[PDB]
RNA sequence: GGUAAUACCGGCGGCCCGAGUGGUGGCCACUAUUAUUGGGCCUAAAGCGGCCGUAGCCGGGCCCGUAAGUCCCUGGCGAAAUCCCACGGCUCAACCGUGGGGCUCGCUGGGGAUACUGCGGGCCUUGGGACCGGGAGAGGCCGGGGGUACCCCCGGGGUAGGGGUGAAAUCCUAUAAUCCCGGGGGGACCGCCAGUGGCGAAGGCGCCCGGCUGGAACGGGUCCGACGGUGAGGGCCGAAGGCCAGGGGAGCGAACCGGAUUAGAUACCCGGGUAGUCCUGGCUGUAAAGGAUGCGGGCUAGGUGUCGGGCGAGCUUCGAGCUCGCCCGGUGCCGUAGGGAAGCCGUUAAGCCCGCCGCCUGGGGAGUACGGCCGCAAGGCUGAAACUUAAAGGAAUUGGCG
RNA sequence: UAGGUAGUUGGUGGGGUAACGGCCCACCAAGCCGAAGAUCGGUACGGGCCGUGAGAGCGGGAGCCCGGAGAUGGACACUGA
C-alpha cells in the first residue's frame, strides 16, 4: 500500500494498523455502490 | 570477488620473475614436445598435460622456451598441439561447461522440485553465454552457431 | 551510498536528465511552470480589484488572543465571485455601507496568504468611493454620496 | 574492480605520508605514473624512485620526505587552453603560485607553469602542492 | 625489508629424489597434485595428500 | 492590551531618507532549499525483500601505425545599435563624435605536434574463469529405519471424586471417572549435547543410514588470455495469512456457544469448539522481508577470543590425539588517527579516494480521488491537486514522577 | 499520451511551373519515422539584446533595428516587373 514508517509512531494519534483496516473498508463501498 | 558469490578468497600460485630455463634441467625443446605430444593420445587435458610434466618428469612450465618457428611468441601447450593437429575443436574452457550442464539437466528432470540445484544450472548457462559473447567476437566461434540445451 | 552517479566524461544527457526529473519534487518550480495559481485564483493575477459590498460580519480571532475583526463581503466585478475582506483603522466600519463600491488589495501576509491572527482572510479594503479610507478613519477628508 | 592507477597511487602517497610513513610501494607501474613521478621530483616532494620487476608489471619504491600537503587526481581530464589557466588554478590550488598543476601536453607531462612558458595547453591529469 | 607483498615467491621446491627398487634417479615436485611413480619401474616416489606430499625414496639435493 | 501599556489612540521630544516617501502583485539574490563547480539516504525526508542480465555510462601492463576527439599558428565569416576604456563638442555631466577591445562561445579553407581518449595490428599475466588433490558444513530433492510424549479404544485392580481458579462456576463422574497395570490403533514434531558455532542470494535450514546434486575456503613454477564492474526496460526465488480442487485431522485454536469479573465487559481469566495449521497440483507476491547500513577496487596503529585449510616445533595412554608460534579466508569484542549534531562507527568504517544504478526536498490533505495494467476474488503496482498549518521531527541534559 | 503512416517511402514514364521536387497523374513494389521519445496534447511570434548574481547560473523577450505573419472570420480572380 505504499506506507510511510513515520506513521507507526503512536505520539499524537491512533493506531495505523487500525487506520489501513478503515481506509479500505471505504475503498470497498465506493467500489460496489456503483463505482463503475 | 567471486562473479556469483562475493567471498574474497585468495588461494593460487606465486612464480618467481624468471626469463630463460633453469641450470638443473636437461630435456631439450624437441624432447619436450614429443612428451606434449604423447600424453594428449591418452585423453589428457590441456590442464592436466602440464600438471604431469611438472610433477613427474620435473620440468618447469613449459612457457621458458622460446618458439622454434618464430622468436616473437613464447611456447604454450596449445601452441604445440596445433602444431601437430591435435589441438580441440572447441576451446575447452566452453565445453567442461557445457559438459557439466547437461547431467545436471537430466537430474533435474527426476527431482522438478530440487529448486536450490536449479539456480546452479541458471549461474552455469550465464557463464556459457558470457563465454560465448567473447569467442564469437574474436573469431574462434563460428557466427551460425548458439547454445540450444535440447541438444547434446 | 557511492561516490555520484553520472561522473562520466560522455555521460552528459544522463546527467541533465537525472536533474531535470528530481526538479520536478519541487513546490515554487512546479507552480510556476503548471501555472497552478491562476485557475484557482478569484482576482486573476491582478494587484487590485473593485467590487460592491452585500453585507457586513464579525470574525473571532485566534486561541491566545480575543476580541473580534470587523469585515465585508465583496462580490467582484470582473468574475462574479464573492470574497471576504477586512477594514483596518479604528472605527473603519462606519463608514462602509452596503450598495457601496470598494477596492481590495493583499493583506500581505507569509506566501501571499494572511497574517496575524485573522487567519481566513486574504484581503483588505483601500478605497471606499472612490475616496481613501486611510483619510476618512482620521478626519481630513469627507465622504461623498451620502 | 580496478579502473584508475593513477589515482590509487596518488591517494595511496597522502595516505601515508598523513601518519608519518617514511617509504611507500605503487604497485601497478605504467610509465605515466613514472613521469608523473618525475615532476613531483624537480619540484622538490619526494626523494628518489626506482623501478623493480617482479615478472608482472613492475613495481616503484619511493620515498617521502614530509614536505607535502595533498596529492590527488583532476579525474574527468578536462581539456585547457593556452590563456585560461588561472580559471583552474583558482580551483584546485591556495594562493597565486602555491604548487603546481600537472598537464598532459602534445609534448610530454608537465607542469602548467612550464606550458605558459611555451603557451601551450592539454589535459590536466593531477596537482600537487 | 622487501616485503612479501612486492614480488612474491614460492615456498615448494624440486628435489632430486632417488629410487629404492630402482637405482635410478629423478626430479619431483613437493607439492604433487598426482601419484608420482617411477619412470622405469613403477613404484610410487611421492604421495598426494592436502598440502605438501609425503615422499617415499631418497633425497640427494633440494634444487 | 484584563484599571500602574516604553508595543493601541492623541500631545511634546527624537531617528532614517529627502522632491519624494509608504502600500499590494511578479522575477533574481538570500538558498549548498536543485548542488557540473557544490547537498543528502543507521537513529531526523530517503537503499528496490533478494539475486540474474539486454542497451547505455565506466574499464589492467608493454610495443608499432592512423590522426577522428584534443592543443598551437594562419585565411573567410558571426550587420548597426547596446557593453568597457582614453581623448574631443554642448557650462561639467546625462547625451553625441573619433580610435582600441569585448560580445553573438558558434561555423568553415589549410599547415604543425602526438602525451592522453578513439580506431587498426602484435605481445603479456596480476583481475576474472577452467582443472587436479586432501579435508569442513542443520545447502537442496527422493527412498528406507526409529524415539519418547499426547489423544482414543478393549481387557485387569480399585472406589468417590476429578478438574480449574485471585476466589469460584460452567464441564467430566456411579452406564464406575482421576490413578496404576497388560495390549490395539492414529496424526504432528525431532529435547538435552547446542556454542555473539556452521551452511545459504535473501525467505530460511537440527533424529539416523543409503543414493543423485549446487556453491565456497585452503594447497598449486597447472591451463586460458581482459573474457571485467554496474545495470533503465524485461526474468526467475520469496515467512505467515488468504483462495480453487482432491485427501487427512492427534495437539492448538480467528468465527461461534456457555461460566465468571465489572457501573457496562461485545475484552483480559475458565470449560468447549468450525475454518486453518499437515500432504499432492496451482494462483496471490505481501512483513519492524531489519545490520532500519546497495554492489565491485586501492590505501590508513595495535591487542585479544573463536571456526576451516596449510606450515614449523614440542609432548604422547601412537588417536582422524593435546599444547605453542606463523600465513590465508569467515565470525565477535576493547581501541589509536580520522569522521559525526550527538548516541557512537573505527582494516567486517558511518575514514581518504576511483565507478555505476535506485531514491529525498516543511507538517497534513494522502498513499487518498481520477485514469491504466495485472489477479478467480481478497488485493498488488503507478499516483496528483483545491485547501489548511509554524512548526512537525532527531540525539543528549536538570528535575518531577511510576 | 506507445506505437504512428497508405500519396504515406521509393522506382519507371509523363504533365505543370520562372524553376528542382509525390508538387500532381498512370503503372511496379513494400518501404518510411520511433524509448537517443515518434505520434497526440500544452503554451508560445524568432533573434541582436534586457533584469538579477562574486562568478557558475536562474528569469524575460511590448517600445529601438533585423526577419516572419495579419487587415471583422472563410474561400477566389483581374491588371502589373
Ligand atoms: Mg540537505
Ligand atoms: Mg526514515
Ligand atoms: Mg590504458
Ligand atoms: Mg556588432
Ligand atoms: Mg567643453
Ligand atoms: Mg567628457
Ligand atoms: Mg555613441
Ligand atoms: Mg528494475
Ligand atoms: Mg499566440
Ligand atoms: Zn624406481
Amino acid at each position: 500500500m505504499k506506507r510511510r514508517p513515520r506513521k507507526w509512531k503512536k505520539k499524537g494519534r491512533m493506531r495505523w494498523k487500525w487506520i489501513k483496516k478503515r481506509i479500505r473498508r471505504l475503498k470497498r463501498q465506493r467500489k460496489k455502490e456503483r463505482g463503475l | 570477488a567471486r562473479m556469483h558469490a562475493r567471498k574474497r578468497g585468495k588461494s593460487g600460485s606465486k612464480r618467481p620473475p624468471r626469463t630463460a630455463p633453469p641450470i638443473w634441467l636437461e630435456y631439450t625443446v624437441e624432447d619436450i614436445e614429443n612428451l606434449v605430444v604423447k600424453l594428449r593420445k591418452e585423453g589428457y587435458s590441456t590442464a592436466m598435460i602440464g600438471t604431469i610434466l611438472r610433477d613427474q618428469y620435473g620440468i618447469p612450465t613449459v612457457k621458458l622456451f622460446r618458439d622454434p618457428d618464430n622468436p616473437n611468441r613464447k611456447l604454450t601447450i596449445t601452441r604445440i598441439l596445433e602444431k601437430h593437429g591435435l589441438a580441440p575443436e572447441i576451446p575447452e574452457d566452453l565445453m567442461f561447461l557445457i559438459k557439466r550442464a547437461v547431467n545436471l539437466r537430466k537430474h533435474l528432470e527426476q527431482h522438478p522440485k530440487d529448486l536450490h540445484s536449479m539456480r546452479g544450472l541458471q549461474l552455469i548457462e550465464s557463464k556459457i553465454r558470457r563465454l560465448v559473447k567473447y569467442y564469437k567476437r574474436k573469431g574462434k566461434l563460428p557466427k551460425d552457431w548458439r547454445y540450444d540445451p535440447e541438444q547434446a | 551510498p557511492g561516490k555520484k552517479a553520472p561522473n562520466g566524461e560522455f555521460a552528459g544527457r544522463k546527467l541533465k536528465l537525472k536533474r531535470k526529473k528530481f526538479r520536478w519534487s519541487d513546490i515554487r518550480y512546479k507552480r510556476r511552470v503548471l501555472r497552478l495559481k491562476e485557475k484557482s485564483d478569484p482576482l486573476e493575477g491582478a494587484p487590485q480589484a473593485r467590487g460592491i459590498v452585500l453585507e457586513k460580519i464579525a470574525v473571532e480571532a485566534k486561541q491566545p488572543n480575543s476580541g473580534m475583526r470587523k469585515a465585508v463581503r465583496v462580490q467582484l466585478i470582473k468574475n462574479g465571485k464573492v470574497v471576504t475582506a477586512f477594514c483596518p483603522g479604528d472605527g473603519a466600519i462606519k463608514f462602509i455601507d452596503e450598495h457601496d463600491e470598494v477596492i481590495i488589495e493583499g493583506i500581505g501576509g507569509p506566501k501571499g496568504g494572511s497574517m496575524g491572527d485573522i487567519p481566513g482572510i486574504r484581503y483588505k479594503v483601500v478605497k471606499v468611493n472612490r475616496v481613501s479610507l486611510k483619510e476618512l478613519v482620521k478626519g481630513r477628508k469627507e465622504k461623498p454620496r451620502r | 574492480t580496478l579502473l584508475d592507477p593513477l589515482a590509487n597511487a596518488l591517494s595511496h602517497i597522502t595516505n601515508s605520508e598523513r601518519v608519518g610513513k617514511r617509504e611507500v610501494y605503487i604497485k601497478p607501474a605504467s610509465k605515466l605514473i613514472g613521469e608523473v613521478l618525475r615532476v613531483m621530483q624537480k619540484y622538490g616532494y619526494i626523494g628518489e624512485f626506482e623501478f623493480i620487476d617482479d615478472g608482472r608489471a613492475g613495481v616503484y619504491r619511493v620515498q617521502l620526505l614530509g614536505k607535502i600537503n595533498k596529492a590527488g587526481a583532476i579525474k574527468p581530464r578536462f581539456p585547457v587552453k593556452a590563456r585560461d589557466y588561472e580559471r583552474w588554478e583558482k580551483r584546485f590550488l591556495p594562493a597565486f603560485e602555491f604548487g603546481i598543476l600537472i598537464v598532459s601536453t602534445s609534448q610530454g607531462v608537465m607542469s602548467h607553469k612550464e606550458a605558459r612558458e611555451k603557451g601551450i595547453g592539454g589535459r590536466l591529469i593531477a596537482y600537487v602542492y | 625489508a622487501l616485503p612479501r607483498n612486492v614480488i612474491p615467491m614460492p615456498r615448494s621446491r624440486f628435489l632430486r629424489v632417488k629410487c629404492i627398487d630402482c637405482g635410478n634417479e629423478q626430479i619431483v615436485f613437493s607439492h604433487p597434485a598426482t601419484r608420482v611413480r617411477c619412470n622405469v619401474c613403477g613404484a610410487t616416489l611421492v604421495e598426494p595428500t592436502g598440502g605438501k606430499g609425503i615422499i617415499r625414496a631418497k633425497i640427494l639435493e633440494v634444487l
